[PDB]
This record gives structure tokens, C-alpha cells and sequence, in this order.
């Protein structure tokens, strides 16, 4: 089947910014190609086809660009709207595959995460499971590394993480990672400890509590 | 009168079952096993099923 | 005004069969060319189908192929999807969308202007669950340059959506919702915490207030600091 | 004007179906012959052949033929067109895929021009009978002679006494489509076409696609190359798959209608009467084989009706009731007896 490529997955641009999202057919697609907006819980909308006609009523601002395998959107004044996320599609042949979308976020200075740690509660204990959670509150870049260790031992595969969308007024990200474990495992361990990288940390920030302590 | 003959329809694979047009003495019959060269070679492989 | 109106998504169980249907309104619906568009949680848009105006020829993504079947009737100007064989992956939204309103055979160059909201579609062997709400306590380990976090672990509810207010919606500054995970329990857990001065911890009642339309579970959780 | 049909001249498409007879065997000719009508009296035949014939690619023209050599219209100058019969015709007008010839009596007809490296013809079993109007069976219109209610094809072209249908053409096969790249197959597409791939190795089967090239399949002689052109639009012929989609519309007018004409009939030599007792001599010499009818003009009618060629002599009995014959196309007399 054809597939679409779309370099990069995620951009950071200001308010401004020249943006230009790329995208690849691993086959020739001639000019049969659109492009999409799509802003969070929204429908997509179509802002270009035929790989550079301008879809009616859209800003001027948007443009389009070339043909066979290799196409682009150039946004040449990004605007405060424009924050979304963009798929190509390729309209030659059917099935019509979607590229993975290009997310355009705001750009802003480096933030370091607020670090958390939440014991689980004596309710939850009572119920036979043990929740710990750790929060990064209020950080820029997306990126971060959440590692949790009990008793200094490296834990995997029993923790779950998520990432709120952009704030609307900060442009900073909140990341809730919970460690899961049975109430007899959080029993048998004392030192729980939500270690956090982020590129806002001169090093890494670990919050820990003890099992039992106040 | 004319006999007013409509383009045949053809699939390569597959029957393809016809109705009864309100037309005047409308005959329809489908044909099966034909292997139609055409223009540029032949039109369908499905020997059996054309 | 051109409207396309998705129904019939729901909570299926893996290996059953689920029919969607999306009504059409304010063009020739029996003219155009139709399609499915599916966007699972948190993913991009996958292409799923598409019909022709007539229903002559119909082509499917091969992740779907021999399981999913596009239909229509142009009598009642309605488009359908036949699921069949549910599997985990099938949950999305799915989006019922046409090109420009300009007909044609078996040609289309215009693909994508006119869409539906969507339909949710969640593939899973999950009963309806109401939420376990437990307190996520302030504490000296929550607390940063004067700034505490407290919030709510909801946790073990099915299906989507829980809705969580803090102080009956009196409390909105520094509160986040997370976005749910699904756990390895086919049930769905998220957080909502919110940062408040630490110097309030002792005069201010903080509530967190859970609505889980599907299993009608209304909870309104107070929380303390924890006393040691 | 001649630019008064534009919904022929241009939307339609030259052609190419299966002729019966082209050249050796059966071809497939872009002269493919369909509907010989030879249902008029002076032997005028309207041929619909598969050629459009008039008009340049270039809107209009009349001294040009649009005729389809692969996927383009090789249109050129219309030079050297025939059109056979028993003897060879002479055409009288020719309006886009329809060509009203006038042709002497015979069993086969044929049309092709002569593009000069090629010849391109094309013929049909179907009889051709030419019955002259009115009493005489004459072959050939004579110099002179009466005048009688013919019918017949008119010359001129902008009249809409009937339609015709013309929708999308059908899927046309063309294997030189299927080059390869040493690897895999390439396809390829001239210019708007949208081509359709499907290859007997299992693969994507649908294929519909502008230049692109297939997935894994590798043999040309397994795979099918369709070309789609709904840009134009052809006649509903009967030697030409269907589309799979809608029948689209749009009525070309048939360029020559029958209309009822005044052709020229033969006169025959007048009769020689000799009056004898009660009786009625009378000579003959026919030219052409001709009708003779009489009948008694008293209670009983007593008809007799003959046709006569040789030259001969034939009584009748004239009583007092008196006597009616019609000899030829001349009009009737009537006779006594003493
Ligand atoms: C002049 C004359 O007598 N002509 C014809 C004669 O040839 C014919 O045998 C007869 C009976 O038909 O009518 C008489």
C-alpha cells in the first residue's frame, strides 16, 4: 500500500514563526494531495488540495508545495489560531492513507516541572491496592523522564503516565505518572521515590516519602 | 421497428444477475465462459469466471 | 447548511457486531461519494472506507478488510458501517465525511470537506463501573516554594467519560484534569489535581466532585491534610 | 451555422469497436460500421460509422476527420473516403459519426478512407435494395419523367427530429500500459487519465491510480491495464463494454432525418391502342418492368393486375359498362363500346 511520512511528528513555533511541515509518499502521487487541521476535540478541516490550491475562505497565509513523492505546508506567519495539529493526505489512489499528523505547539522558555509525591490513602489501602502518584506540575519542554524507585530498586512496566494537553495561558504541560502496586508489595517496601529529568533540571529532582512516616 | 442495443456490461470475475426493464420486448440473457479480446490484448484472466 | 449526524457507536465486546449509521442533510446525498475516517484516543487519523454514490464499488484499509463493511441507502439518504469481529484496536471515533458536494462514477479529486462530529466506538469485555474516589492528601512531600498540591485518584470506572469539578466549580485556577489511562484492567483511571497556597491547607475546604454519568455514581470527596 | 452543434461536434469521441470484416478478418477498425439504414426509395443510405467525422480537434471544421489511432484523436484532412457497395458509391455529406451516402444496388457495404501509410477500412454484410417510387422497378433515376411523393434522407444537418444516447465510455483495455522497471511493473499515465491496476498475484486488486507502479507482482502477461477517459463521452454502441457507472445523458440529434421528398420516376413509353369490336388491343413496349393495372367500371369490378417487361400484346374486353386501365405511371383513362 502507499504509506505518508510526515517530518516532524511535533514542532515548537512562535507566534510569527515560518512553519513548514513536510510530508512523503513512499509511492508517486502526482499533485493528488490535501492538507488538514485538526485543533483538540475538534472535526479535521481541509485547508489545501491539489497540493497547492488554497481551500475557500482559508487565511492566505497557508501555502502548499510540491509534486510526485515529496509535498509541503508552509505556514509563513504562524498565528495564535494555528496551534493544531496537521495531517497530509493523499488522494490518488484508494485506500487514502493519512500521514501521522504534525503537531505544532506554542514555543515558550524552559520551565522546570513543581515535583509531587502522593503515598496512596488508607481507603485505596483498605481495597487491597496501593496507588502512588507523582506529579510535574507546570513544565516546558513535553519532554520528561519519570523513573520510580522503591527501596533504590528501579521499577518497570507497573507504572502509567499522563500528559495534559498545552495551557492555554502558560503554554506549560502538567505530566501525572501512578505507580501501581498490590497492598501486600506496598507493604513489604519503605522508600518510594518518583525521580524526574526534565532539560529545566540542572540534575535530577527525586521526591520520596517513607512508608508510615508523616 | 430498430433494434436499439444499449453497450453490454462485462466483469471479469463473477456473474452479474439482470432485471426486468419496463422496456418494450426488454430480452436480457447473461452469457458465461466468454474470454473477450479487445483493443490492447485481452480484457479480463478469470477464465471461468468471466 | 450541508450536516452529516453519526449514531449508533456505544460499548461493544470484543468478537461482536456493531452497526454504525450517519444521516445526511442539506445536499444530493444519492450523488456523492461517501466515507468512514476512524481516529483512536489519542492518535491521528486513519483512513477506513469508502462507497460510491451508487454502492457499486467499495474499498476497505487492509486493518480492517473482511471485518468492517461500508453500505448505504440513498432512499433514506443514510450511510452505514457493519462491524463485525471486534477487536480492541476498532476503538475510535469514527467520522462520517464526504468531498466537495460534486458528483461522479468512480472519480474523486475533492476528498474531505464536509464532516460529522463523530461516534465513539469502545471495543471492550468491561461491564459499567462506577469510580473509586480516593484523596490525593497535601503533605510536606506536596509541597514546593509555598505552593501545595492536593487532588483525586478516580479510579476503576468504565466506560468514559467522569467529569471532575473542584469546590462545585468555585476552584478552577491551578487545577488539572488528566486525561485517562486505561489499565490493564480494561477499567480507566485518571488524576485531577490542583496547586493551592500552602498557608490555605488549614482554613479552606478543598472538595473534588466526581459525576460518572454511565453508572449514575455521583461522589464529592473532601481532602484533609493527613493527620499524623 | 455549422457552429450550431456544438453538443456533437464537442463532446463526443471517435471510437473503436470490433468491425466483422476489417480488411482479412475481424480487426478492431476505427471505421467500426453500426446501423446501415437503407430505407429510402432513391437509394440514399445514412451510415453511423464508429469515425467522427467534420470536426478538427480544434472546436469545428468540415474538410477534417477526427478518427481514434491508440489513446489520442489523430484527426486529419478528409481526402480519399470511400464508400463500396456491388459498385462504389458517392458520398453526398458527412456530420460527425454519421455519413449519408448515395450507392447502387448491391448485398455488401464498406467504408474507409485512405490515411495514405495505412489504409483503415472497414465493410459489413447487409444487403442493399433500392425500389424506385412509383409503377415502373427502374434501377437508376432517369433524366426525366413524373414526379411522385418520395421519402428519403434530407442533406442538411441541423435538424432534431430525433436523439440518440451518449454517456461516459466504458473501461478500455490497453495492455501497453503494463511497461516494467526490471524489478516491478510500472504504469503509466499520458495526461488527466486515471488508470486502473489489478495483477494476478495477491496484491491490492482495485489499484485505481494516476503514475504510480505495483506492489509485488512482476509478470506483464499477469496483470490488466484499464484506461479511464471519462473526460469525453461516446455513442451507446452495442460493440463496446458498458460503463460500470450512470448512463450519462445528452441527446445528439440525428444529423439526417427522412423527410418526404419529390424524387424524379421513370415514364414509361406510351401504349400503342388498336380498337376492335368490343375489345381493347393493346401494344406494349415497356422499358423497365413495369406495373399494369385495370379494372371493369361496372357492378363487378374485375380486377387485373400484371407486371409486363417484354414487349407484348394484351386484349381486353371493353363492354358498354366501360373500361378502366392505368398503364404505368401515367394517369388513368376510361373507354366505351358501340
Ligand atoms: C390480337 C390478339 O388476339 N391478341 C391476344 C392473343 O394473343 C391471345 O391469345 C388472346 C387470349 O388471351 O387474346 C388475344
Amino acid at each position: 500500500d502507499i504509506q505518508m511520512t510526515q517530518s516532524p511528528s511535533a514542532m515548537s513555533a512562535s507566534v510569527g514563526d515560518r512553519v513548514t511541515i513536510t510530508c512523503r509518499a513512499s509511492q508517486g502521487i502526482s499533485n493528488y494531495l490535501a492538507w488538514f487541521q485538526q485543533k483538540p476535540g475538534k472535526v479535521p478541516k481541509r485547508l489545501i488540495y491539489a497540493a497547492s490550491s488554497l481551500q475557500s475562505g482559508v487565511p492566505s497565509r497557508f501555502s502548499g508545495s510540491g509534486s510526485g513523492t515529496e509535498f509541503t505546508l508552509t505556514i509563513s506567519s504562524l498565528q495564535p489560531e494555528d496551534f493544531a495539529t496537521y495531517y497530509c493526505l493523499q488522494h490518488n489512489t484508494s485506500p487514502s492513507p493519512f500521514g501521522q499528523g504534525t503537531k505544532v505547539e506554542i514555543k515558550r522558555t524552559v520551565a522546570a516541572p513543581s515535583v509531587f509525591i502522593f503515598p496512596p490513602s488508607d481507603e485505596q489501602l483498605k481495597s487491597g491496592t496501593a496507588s502512588v502518584v507523582c506529579l510535574l506540575n507546570n513544565f516546558y519542554p513535553r519532554e520528561a523522564k519519570v523513573q520510580w524507585k522503591v527501596d533504590n530498586a528501579l521499577q518497570s512496566g507497573n507504572s502509567q503516565e499522563s500528559v495534559t494537553e498545552q495551557d492555554s495561558k502558560d503554554s506549560t504541560y502538567s505530566l501525572s505518572s501512578t505507580l501501581t502496586l498490590s497492598k501486600a508489595d506496598y507493604e513489604k517496601h519503605k522508600l518510594y521515590a518518583c525521580e524526574v529529568t526534565h532539560q529545566g533540571l540542572s540534575s535530577p529532582v527525586t521526591k520520596s516519602f517513607n512508608r508510615g512516616e508523616c | 421497428y430498430k433494434t436499439k442495443v444499449p453497450s453490454p456490461v462485462v466483469k471479469c470475475c463473477g456473474a452479474t444477475q439482470c432485471t426486468s426493464k419496463p422496456h418494450p420486448d426488454y430480452q436480457c440473457q447473461v452469457f458465461t465462459g466468454v474470454y473477450p479480446f479487445m483493443w490492447g490484448g485481452a480484457y479480463c484472466f478469470c477464465d471461468t469466471e468471466n | 447548511q450541508v450536516q452529516l449526524v453519526e449514531s449508533g457507536g456505544g460499548v461493544v465486546q470484543p468478537g461482536r457486531s456493531l452497526r454504525l449509521s450517519c444521516a445526511a442533510s442539506g445536499f444530493t446525498f444519492s450523488s456523492h461519494v461517501m466515507y468512514w475516517v476512524r481516529q483512536a484516543p489519542g492518535k491521528g487519523l486513519e483512513w477506513v472506507a469508502v462507497i460510491t454514490y451508487d454502492g457499486g464499488n467499495k474499498y476497505y484499509a487492509d486493518s480492517v478488510r473482511g471485518r468492517l463493511t461500508i453500505s448505504r441507502d440513498n432512499s433514506k439518504n443514510t450511510l452505514y458501517l457493519q462491524m463485525n469481529s471486534l477487536r480492541a484496536e476498532d476503538t475510535a471515533v469514527y467520522y462520517c465525511a464526504s468531498p466537495r458536494g460534486d458528483s461522479g462514477s468512480y472519480y474523486d479529486i475533492d476528498y474531505f470537506d464536509y464532516w460529522g462530529q463523530g461516534t465513539l466506538v469502545t471495543v471492550s469485555s468491561a461491564s459499567t463501573k462506577g469510580p473509586s474516589v480516593f484523596p490525593l492528601a497535601p503533605s510536606s512531600k506536596s509541597t514546593s516554594g509555598g505552593t501545595a498540591a492536593l487532588g483525586c485518584l478516580v479510579k476503576d470506572y468504565f466506560p468514559e467519560p467522569v467529569t471532575v469539578s473542584w469546590n462545585s466549580g468555585a476552584l478552577t485556577s491551578g487545577v488539572h484534569t488528566f486525561p485517562a489511562v486505561l489499565q490493564s484492567s480494561g477499567l480507566y483511571s485518571l488524576s485531577s489535581v490542583v496547586t493551592v497556597p500552602s498557608s490555605s491547607l488549614g482554613t479552606q475546604t478543598y472538595i473534588c466532585n466526581v459525576n460518572h454519568k454511565p453508572s449514575n455514581t455521583k461522589v464529592d470527596k473532601k481532602v484533609e491534610p493527613k493527620s499524623c | 451555422d455549422l457552429d450550431t452543434h456544438f453538443t456533437q461536434y464537442k463532446l463526443a469521441r471517435p471510437y473503436i469497436a470490433d468491425c466483422p470484416n476489417c480488411g482479412h478478418s475481424r480487426c478492431d477498425s476505427p471505421i467500426a460500421i453500426e446501423e446501415v439504414r437503407g430505407d429510402a426509395h432513391a437509394g440514399v443510405i445514412r451510415i453511423q460509422t464508429s469515425a467522427m467525422f467534420g470536426l478538427k480537434t480544434d472546436g469545428v471544421d468540415l474538410a477534417y476527420m477526427s478518427f481514434m489511432n491508440g489513446k489520442t484523436q489523430k484527426s486529419i484532412k478528409i481526402d480519399n473516403l470511400h464508400v463500396r457497395t456491388s459498385a462504389p458509391c458517392s458520398l453526398v455529406s458527412h456530420h460527425g459519426y454519421y455519413i449519408l451516402a448515395q450507392c447502387p444496388p448491391g448485398d455488401t457495404v464498406t467504408v474507409g478512407f485512405h490515411d495514405g501509410p495505412n489504409r483503415h477500412t472497414c465493410t459489413v454484410a447487409h444487403k442493399v435494395e433500392f425500389r424506385p417510387v412509383g409503377r415502373e422497378k427502374y434501377r437508376h433515376p432517369p433524366e426525366h419523367g413524373v414526379e411522385l411523393p418520395c421519402n428519403r434522407y434530407t442533406h442538411k444537418r441541423a435538424d432534431q427530429g430525433h436523439y440518440v444516447e451518449m454517456h461516459q465510455p466504458g473501461l478500455v483495455a490497453d495492455h501497453s500500459l503494463l511497461s516494467i522497471h526490471s524489478a516491478k511493473v510500472k504504469i503509466t499515465v499520458p495526461s488527466g487519465a486515471q488508470v486502473k491496476y489489478y495483477c494476478k498475484c495477491p496484491d491490492v486488486r482495485e489499484g485505481i491510480t494516476s503514475s504510480d507502479h505495483t506492489t509485488t507482482c512482476t509478470d506483464v502477461k499477469q496483470c490488466r491495464a484499464y484506461l479511464i477517459d471519462n473526460k469525453k463521452w461516446v455513442y451507446n454502441s452495442g460493440r463496446l463494454p458498458r460503463g460500470e457507472g450512470d448512463t450519462f445523458k445528452g441527446k445528439l440529434h440525428v444529423p439526417f432525418v427522412p423527410v418526404k421528398a419529390k424524387c424524379i420516376a421513370t415514364l414509361a413509353p406510351e401504349p400503342l391502342v388498336e380498337h376492335k369490336h368490343r375489345t381493347l388491343i393493346l401494344h406494349l413496349h415497356p422499358d423497365h418492368p413495369t406495373l399494369l393495372t385495370t379494372r371493369s367500371l361496372g357492378s363487378d369490378a374485375n380486377p387485373t393486375r400484371q407486371w409486363i417487361e417484354r414487349p407484348t400484346t394484351v386484349n381486353f374486353t371493353v363492354t358498354g359498362e366501360g373500361l378502366e386501365y392505368t398503364w404505368g405511371n401515367h394517369p388513368p383513362k376510361r373507354v366505351w363500346a358501340q
